[PDB]
């Protein structure tokens, strides 16, 4: 009794997410694609990298 | 992600950011008072900044470790 | 058809319709401890619902042998 | 219609209605205090402040716990 | 999909799920005190991350205990 | 249109007219102490009456018991 | 197998709808016990033996009320 | 006789998980006891002797667990 | 033949942490014992006699904190 | 009766992986291929090398 | 000769450890209170005190330990 | 001699087996009350008496256990 299996596979994934968080004054400040403002003085962003 | 934060290490910092610049006058003193040891401006402004410092460090950890004991005890009773 | 239901199934079933959401409150309630899990209130709050939800669940089981056991025991006679 | 809230909910949720305002009091003296942390009105106002916090939540806790106990030992004898 | 999990395993992922890094946190920030023992700054994070972790692995513990009591008590009422 | 009353029924009002008065007492007692939770006036009455209601409620559910399993082994016997 | 009953059948259900737990609970065990001080290991040993406590008794049982069924029904053939 | 059954193969693993734990411990406290005043001698005890506290515990809870696990298994036999 | 767990991997973090205090507090000891009245060897001896002091406290209290948290998961195995 | 059995088995794995972190001006932070928070705030590389 | 246990041995190791501390601080308070102005004699006396305390301590924290580890396994015999 | 079962061998056992505790455990108590404040008495009456402690209970536990495996096996003779 013969059995045969073969297999072939591909993948591949490339690209960038980017969310931050900004403040203007004490009164003002948003936040970008996160649930909350980071308690933070000016801006910040990150940039995670995936390739 | 967002650097991940409890309740308690949000009290801790609720006194580094009530107390805006402590931290840093008390090494510019100590700088221009190393600077000229005997000078009695310098001395007395020096003891201001230490002696403010200190019971700034007291008063946080005390609050933070009450505030532990007071977590454990009904964390206890799940069972 | 419409799902065959018995007596048993009615006596189980009063109790899931009598509390209306706790089934729901005590996962929710789970996902905010868990998303801070050193906060004194939603503590407090955790432990009151879960006593609730296993108080629930052993008066529905107990229950429902407490009936098959009756009727189990007039069965028997027919004989 | 309001969320489905039992015995040891009602129970609980007594202590909270008792303290009307002590939730608030004692975040508010704590950021007063954290402004100027040496001043000894400041002080002493919220230690007062935090003990009886302390002693609140502790004493709920406890209590919740009895009032389980007591009901697990009566369904256990309903089979 | 996961290598298999049960309802347990699935209440503990939600906590290790829930303090996002706080195991990494805690793991390096013992690496920077280490290396200068005597800082107050350094001091008072360690103290602040180690407090958050006890409680954490604390109530992870209660809670899958709790369920596998109240599993058990519906087994045992098959028979 | 009155209740049916059996014979546990008997046994079991034979508890609830012996403490009179506790079934009250007891909800009096939470509603100042929550009112006020540091007295420890209002505290040492407390623990009291909490203590007689267990006890009570746990006399009361083991006595019906024993009675049930002497009439369910008579019972038994007619066949 | 060479043979099988409807009670081999319930408890194979139960062994093949658990996938590979007999052995996760093995190899959890040699990990802690090669460090038994660490606190990860540790919360997954218990995670894990909790549910293989559970899986057995849940198995055990059944098998037990279908035989009750069975035999109360062959009782009455005479 | 070399008879060790499933509950002995669960308490060995942990014998031999911590190979020479057994006789660091009592070699620590003999140079301990030699000079009782030493800080790197007590903060060395100190790392031992809780350790093998710790590796006791776990091994006797383990054995009382899997033991009944058996026997409510045993118990349905009837 | 050596073994190391959770516990003394935590100490020995600190030893390595410390990449010679052990033995610049043990030098400077013997150089002010040479000749005490020298206020240099005096701060200098102050300066690591209390480094050495705060090491051995941190490293102590650090141990036991994770004692304690192992201890309370081992006893919710049963 | 005679039993008789015969293996043979070739295996070779090399080369490396990469992942790392980068902070910028207190505005960016930049990650490649960790999941991690790039929690350092300074700069880091780690390379995998295995033969 | 007399029965002894695993506890007593423990104890017993620092009692044959610290050969001679007992009689040595016995020795040195009686010259000492012979004449308790001699600052040599002080000097003596302070370092044989504190030996003996910190004997004693550890001597009794590790009889407690092992005890407690010992009424920890007895506890799962049940 | 009067008639003794099996548990009653297996509870002498533990007797003959601790020769001298069961009195040197009185002696020590006479002897500390003398002077309740000599550290030399109380270090060894804190080990006789844990000794005392983990004879009794281990004793007790081990009938029980007995007890319970002979219950066993007579209620099957119906």
């Amino acid at each position: 009794l013969w059995i045969v299996d073969l297999n072939k596979s591909d993948l591949e994934r490339l690209g960038t997410s980017w969310s931050g968080s900004i403040t203007i004054g004490d009164k003002l400040g948003v936040s970008l694609n996160q649930s909350s403002i980071s308690t933070l003085d000016g801006s910040r962003f990150i940039a995670a990298v995936n390739a | 992600a967002t650097p991940w934060s409890g309740y308690l290490d949000d009290v801790s910092a609720k006194f580094d950011t009530g107390v805006d610049n402590l931290q840093t006058q008390v090494t510019e003193a100590l700088d221009k008072l190393a600077a000229k040891p005997s000078d009695p401006a310098l001395l007395a402004a020096y003891q201001s900044k230490l002696s403010e410092y200190n019971l700034y460090r007291n008063a946080q950890s005390n609050t933070v470790k009450v505030f532990k004991d007071i977590d454990a005890a009904i964390i206890q009773n799940f069972r």
